């Protein structure tokens, strides 16, 4: 459950120190590739023609031990954007060194420090090592919370500490990553390795790390408290950080002296195992969507496509969403047949896009526990589909379920429907298009009909996460536009990103719909207050729907319905990613578009900044009608 | 061991010095004494020697037996030569700052010392107590180097990445104090004016600065590297060695004038010693294994 | 051991039928997804509107038994390339359906006939099933080794079978597959299944499928002759196409009828894991090749790029190249330095591109075996492995190596060479760029000095492979040209391929160069005789060198030198697949081609068609200098 | 190609001062007592098809002073225009020699080298390597005309060039290489967002001993109004002996010299700048064996991606 490992600045023998360090129960070694003290010299003489070998050898540790157990780090008096020319020329030349070592090592990860505001030359000279040969590492760049300058004691008579509050200058290391990475061309082998210091800064401060690619987090031994019994503790606002970066998946690192040496150096180890078995349990959604993570995958077009049967199976996995559904047909079957009728007044319901079967269950289980006389026509134009409809037909439901095999805008229905009930919608609510499909059904329900659901609303929240924005970089493609993926919305269960907004409703459609001159076309624009300083990435969309009165479904987080996890969040990314201050407005503008052949979503950002109208013309997405 | 890392003379004229292996199968480190300063660095004509577990980063004598070292692990380590001078054994061990030790300081009554270190760390020790009195978390990067005030316990200067040059008088509430350009990499107070230092920057450049009207009195471009160190002569007027990364030795006059230079070194200079017996013979080591004795013209 | 299936025509009962054929020891089952006789009606009223279900449910089995266990079978009525239009008509929407209903239920292979000339609407509809929606699915087209009407017994008294050999209408089922996999645009998901008969055809007709993508073998139990003990076995030349198939690791499938009554069913499968186990045993050189097999990979460039320590690791693995390396100095040696010279004579050897130092000891042994004073030089450009050269000197060595840190065209030596010993050279001899090296250290090498090697000489043999042809075309990729992966050679374990002809030498190298001017640059014209129809696909290279007199390397197969497996073959692709007559000739040209930074190959077909020139200028593919 | 030195060659202001900068350098190094004995040792590096052999005959006439000439060009092509023009006119006053500078072994040492390596950017046709190569051949106390050259970069505005290179995309390479290349044009719809600022120097003879002709230079450009950023202008100023010089930097540009039009480098993302902000660029001139390139970052009011790492879109050939 913890990976973890040991940062030395001092390895005297390497397979002695790795015999220690493994025995103490760490995964891993960080330790320096060559002395951290061993400056060498690249152009002046004599020093330049050092001799003697200018590091330990490669044959010290087998392959695989080079492979899992070391990340290298650079050395400390490596100054690439020193403001002396020469330390520099020398820096770039024993940074290429140390980085092409490692490469030649095949280590997993190697560090660098990210400790100043200007890191341009560390940034072009790193960025050219990845620009080099065919090696492919990870790349862990060493960066506080708090700058060593702000966490300093007050003790300099002539410089002191400033006490006053300043916002922005407290997220200054953020700033310091982000320059770095964005000098880097957001390469995915650059993420983060955050080092933990001994008084936690502001919540804004700690935050500033939603959505970024932590790939580490540095714990200093100083940073431990020591607890009843003389054990190295950590404090409660330390621990709920902690329990943070657990969720990420991060490696711990543990780093400094040991200052706990009547308890041995494990026991720090052993405190961050406690936590991590003792973290507070989690909901059966954690449970469930473990392995999906960030995972884009193509929103699920089952009006173009036919669904196959094991994508059947895994929407029918959910027993909330079939008894919201049992409980909203059973309350309208007695809300329109009162107990004088219970036997003449037999009720139509037909259910428009059937699938497998479940909600013609669900119909069967709401006319039992309601005992009302129903006569239902299961729908559904996927023929594969339908081989299951009529197998259950014929073996279990019998003359009480007609199985048609047809679009519900094409079928003509011999009667006419007391109610329709349907699933025909998606994680943004109208993407799957229920309502052209339930539009087309309108002629064949009664002119007092239900529709189950009765109306759905879609939300949009604006979300910061430069690793989902890497992640869409990631899906371009030959022979298509290069920036294609970003002008399409992608299903992906958001786990590592910051909500910049509280979501607020953007489409909404009420079944039956009466007003002469339909129009499913759309238009809106929304206005996100932002009280903190952030990188606007994308929209996350969820739904909520209405199936019958107080009867209801949602994934809208504050709202969401407990223990429904088949559908996941929708997400709209955006080309270039947008600079948002705190007490800035982050202004959407959402376009749902259509012709007789398909449907498609356009948006652009207007404020603080405008982008470009996204998808123009579904010319890289749209939905088949 | 092949880099010599210290060379430092003792009342009597016994050098002693620090070294370590900076590449290689092993980083390690060893301690030695020399009562014939000729026969150095050769292991088989010495007096007394020692095997450390990690490298020597620093190192100075407390008294005439007692030599405080700062390690590579983090830790400060006091050895002591025995009753017949021919071993040199461990008395205290202590790991309190949590990165490379680099510089190290004995103060003034010979019962305190001051250490630096990467970990942006000054600590005040207490060599008989085996203790930390104090810790300063005062600069915003890698401690440099520390110099204690030739004859105030409370009164030392210290230098670091950070471009500052502290002035620290414990007596104060706020004890540091910022001083008046590249790096400052090296400092040296005056063995007369007690009010005055000199110190060495990344671009080698060499300053001459006062205590009072602190605002640098006289500056020389004496390197075309890092100034490693800055040590002054036993001289009533002294002489200033000035050693470099640039593997030369210079020596400087009171106006900063190069009267010696030596480009003996085939490596990094890394400490000069000015013999306490021919006050013109100054000895200094460096990364290529060499103990140069030089003959300075007084 | 080997992996088999159940063929079946007659599921009653899909669970009672799995059950039995896993009792059996099969890993899975080919059946109909239709009942095979069940025809249906698209087009034409009362049939089209036939009720009730029209096939099993997929509720039937778990979906992973359906993907792992189920092989779907087209049904025998389809018939998309009848001359009747009607029966053309169904059969394009019963085809789609069947397939459509494989895809609904995760089938992982699916098989199809190929009994008849003309399949053309057959591709087309596959073609277009394989456009539509999401794949993943294979293709195993059921094609026989000899066409039904070929083998039938002649007892038709006025339609006699052919008594006289047709060389090429014995391969007519050959074409049929090209035919269909050509109009397909040689899909990856479009396998064979190689239906084997009760006798089979001359051994051409048989190596018409050297190459081929067979992913499955269909064996009928008719074909098993019975033994003494009433034992179901196979014809000594049956059992040879066996021990051919198990090198291609086929999955093996059962059809037909059990004929061994009192002799149980599994038996057949008895016997193919009998001739497994009793199969020819594989040499030392298989045992390497493993999981390695016709996967492509980017030759080294050592020159331009600094070698992992792990690639310098897998080198280092021969003993075979070292112990010929030592007896070629050890011979050199002794040829000059007499007996009455051994202590007053030294030696100064220097081996160029030292790596992490195997030369250098195969030096050191070489010189201790002979009696002989050497005096090394050992020279190294990758400035990582002089690294492990230099911690090597200073422990075990001493001052009797000299590690030179240098590119061997730029050292100033201090002394003259007796001997130059290097290990430049790649799996085409002089891809790595020997000639170029050794020629920048002529100048120190004494006026009588030795080269070891002194000479080495590319070979090129025509190979057909369609398997290697789709590994190549694959390996598209975007912001550079569509057909670069065309025009750039492969280091590839050749496996599933067809020699079309004998290796001829290609370029040959001699060191030291007495040629004045001399040139590395070349052209050649090779002419290689065919006897097979064919279609040819690149071409294999491999080398000879000759370290010392009689002591030589070799990776041409009819002089490898055994044991030695660090090198595999290279593959110079071509951009189309060229038609072969037996009888014809192929005629290939080879360019070296350079200028002062970059070395190339270039090259051509020229009979018995032209091809265009591949990588002119090196526009695809250079070697760096 | 032919047609190319025809327009460079067609500059009567630059070669004029061509002229002046040898004439003045003739007199300098030869007294009049020595007007006969004393010979100058001419090599013009990179001859053409021959106006600074001509400007090198017209600065001998009128300074009246004895010299050898020597014109050393590697382009066969130019080769044949100035041996015909050897044969026909100059006579053994002139040795043509066809080789590179940097491969050349010289009979003679050089009093003075006089060279037009330099391009719109100064150092961008690699004038630098060139010239120190042909550095063994200089007399101890030799003149290089010219002796010294600057680039000079400027922030520009422009959503009109912002479009052209934009439009410069290509198949079968990276989509965005456009945006990573400089580009020679004569910009005339843009705004310069503040005055050039000098970014590499070079100076010929070299005497330092490492060389290294890489660079990194930092620049910061005040901006006084609101605008969007879209690349940088780049030009060049040069010494070809003492007061005798040539420019494109507009405020002081040669007047009459039209043959070199300024540089454009670009920037992937146009950057939004407000008044009384400073934009912060970043330049490195890299280089290995066999190419010379340029990378650039724009480093505030906001960071860009480093453009061209490592050459990928653009690298010129050694
Ligand atoms: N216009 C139309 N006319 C008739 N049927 C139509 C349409 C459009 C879609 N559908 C069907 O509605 C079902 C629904 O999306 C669904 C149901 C159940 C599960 Cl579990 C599930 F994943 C998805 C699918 O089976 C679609 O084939
Ligand atoms: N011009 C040059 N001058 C100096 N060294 C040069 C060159 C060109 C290549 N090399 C080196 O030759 C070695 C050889 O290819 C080799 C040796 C051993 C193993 Cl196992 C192996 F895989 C590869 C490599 O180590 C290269 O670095
Ligand atoms: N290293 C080298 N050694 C020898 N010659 C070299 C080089 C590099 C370039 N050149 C030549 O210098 C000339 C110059 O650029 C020029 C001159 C005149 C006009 Cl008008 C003009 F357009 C351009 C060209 O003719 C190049 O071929």
């Amino acid at each position: 459950r913890v990976s973890s490992g040991r940062d030395l600045n001092c390895v005297p023998e390497i397979a002695d120190t790795l015999g220690a360090v493994a025995k103490q129960g760490f995964d891993f070694l960080c330790m320096p590739v060559f002395h951290p003290r061993f400056k060498r010299e690249f152009i002046q003489e004599p020093a330049k023609n050092r001799p003697g070998p200018q590091t330990r050898s490669d044959l010290l540790l087998s392959g695989r031990d080079w492979n899992t157990l070391i990340v290298g780090k650079l050395s400390p008096w490596i100054r690439p954007d020193s403001k002396v020319e020469k330390i520099r020329r020398n820096s770039e030349a024993a940074m290429l060194q140390e980085l092409n070592f490692g490469a030649y090592l095949g280590l997993p990860a190697f560090l660098l420090p990210l400790n100043q505001e200007d890191n341009t030359n560390l940034a072009r000279v790193l960025t050219n090592h990845i620009h080099t040969g065919h090696h492919s590492s990870m790349f862990w760049m060493r960066v506080p919370l708090v700058a060593p300058e702000d966490l300093r004691d007050d003790i300099i008579e002539n410089a002191p500490t400033t006490h006053t509050e300043e916002y922005s200058g407290e997220e200054k290391t953020w700033m310091w990553w982000h320059n770095f990475r964005t000098l880097c061309d957001y390469s995915k082998r650059i993420a983060v390795a955050l080092e933990i210091g001994a008084d936690l800064p502001s919540n804004h401060v700690i935050d500033r790390w939603l959505g970024e690619p932590i790939k580490a987090a540095i714990l200093p031994t100083s940073i431990f408290l020591t607890n009843k019994k003389g054990f190295p503790v950590l404090s409660k606002m330390h621990q709920r950080l902690i329990f943070r970066l657990l969720k990420l998946e991060v490696q711990f690192i543990i780093t400094g002296t040991n200052h706990h040496s009547e308890k041995e150096f494990c026991s720090y180890l052993q405190y961050l195992e406690y936590l991590s078995q003792n973290r507070p349990p989690p909901n059966a959604y954690e449970l469930f969507a473990k392995g999906y993570e960030d995972y884009l995958q193509s929103p699920l077009q089952p009006l173009m496509d036919n669904l196959e049967s094991q994508t059947y199976e895994v929407f029918e996995k959910d027993p909330i969403k079939y008894s919201q559904y049992q409980q909203a047909i059973y309350k309208c079957l007695l809300d329109r047949v009162p107990e004088e009728e219970k036997d003449t007044n037999v009720q139509v319901l037909m259910v428009l896009g059937a699938g497998r079967g479940p909600l013609v269950n669900a119909s069967l289980r709401a006319a039992k526990q309601a005992d009302r006389r129903i006569k239902l026509y299961a729908v559904e134009k996927n023929p594969n589909a339908v081989v299951t409809l009529e197998n259950w037909q014929f073996e279990e439901w019998g003359s009480q379920v007609t199985v048609v095999s047809s679009d519900t805008r094409e079928w003509v229905a011999p009667e006419k429907a007391d109610i329709i009930v349907s699933e025909l919608l998606g994680s943004f609510a109208d993407n799957e298009l229920s309502p052209e499909c339930l539009d087309g059904a309108q002629h064949f329900l009664k002119d007092d009909g239900v529709s189950i659901p009765g109306e759905y609303t879609s939300f949009l929240a604006p979300i910061s996460s430069s690793k989902l924005y890497n992640e869409v970089r990631a899906c371009r493609e030959k022979d298509r536009d290069p920036e294609a993926q970003f002008e399409m919305p992608y299903v992906v269960r958001l786990h590592n990103f910051h909500q910049l907004s509280a979501p607020q409703p953007c489409f909404t459609f009420s079944h039956p719909n009466r007003d002469p001159m339909i129009d499913n076309n759309r238009y809106c624009t929304l206005e996100f207050p932002v009280e903190v300083n952030t990188v606007l990435h994308g929209f996350a969309g969820y739904f909520e729907t209405v199936l019958y009165q107080d009867i209801t479904l949602s994934i809208r987080p504050e709202t969401h319905s407990p223990g429904m996890f088949s559908w996941f969040p929708i997400l709209f990314p955006i080309k270039q990613p947008i600079t948002v201050r705190e007490g800035q407005t982050i202004c959407v503008r959402f376009w749902r578009c259509s012709n007789s052949k398909k449907v498609w979503y356009e948006w652009a950002v207007t404020a603080p900044v405008c982008s470009a109208i996204h998808n123009p013309t579904g010319r890289s997405y749209t939905i088949g009608l | 061991e092949r880099q010599l890392e210290a060379a430092r003379y003792r009342s009597d004229g016994a050098l002693l010095l620090g070294a370590s292996s900076l590449s290689g199968r092993c980083w390690a480190g060893s301690l030695w004494l020399f009562k014939d300063p000729c026969a150095a660095p050769n292991e088989g004509f010495c007096s007394a020697g020692v095997q450390t577990e990690a490298g020597v980063a620093d190192l100075t004598w407390v008294g005439e037996r007692g030599i405080l070292v700062a390690s590579d692990s983090g830790a400060v380590e006091l050895w002591e030569l025995d009753e017949n001078e021919t071993l040199i054994v461990s008395k205290f061990c202590k790991y309190e700052h949590d990165d490379i030790v680099s510089t190290v300081s004995v103060l003034s009554s010979g019962t305190q010392a001051v250490s630096g270190s990467k970990d942006i760390c000054i600590k005040v020790w207490d060599l008989a107590q085996q203790v930390v009195l104090s810790s300063y978390r005062a600069h915003a990067a890698q401690v440099t180097c520390v110099a204690a005030s030739p004859h105030k316990d409370s009164v030392f200067l210290s230098c670091s990445e950070d471009n500052r040059i502290l002035l620290w008088d414990t007596r104060c509430p706020k004890p540091a104090s910022q001083i008046g350009g590249y790096l400052p990499t090296s400092l040296a107070w005056h063995p007369q004016q007690s009010e005055v230092f000199v110190f060495g920057d990344e671009n080698g450049t060499v300053s001459l600065v006062d205590t009072k009207s602190t605002s640098c009195v006289l500056s020389s471009a004496v390197h075309s590297q890092c100034v490693t160190g800055l040590v002054f002569s036993p001289h009533s007027v002294p002489f200033l060695a000035s050693l470099s990364e640039d593997c030369s030795l210079a020596v400087l006059d009171s106006s900063l004038s190069e009267l010696f230079r030596s480009q003996a070194h085939r490596d990094f200079v890394r400490d000069a010693t000015w013999s306490p017996l021919n006050h013109s013979l100054l000895t200094t080591v460096g990364w290529d294994h060499q103990v140069v004795h030089h003959v300075v013209p007084t």
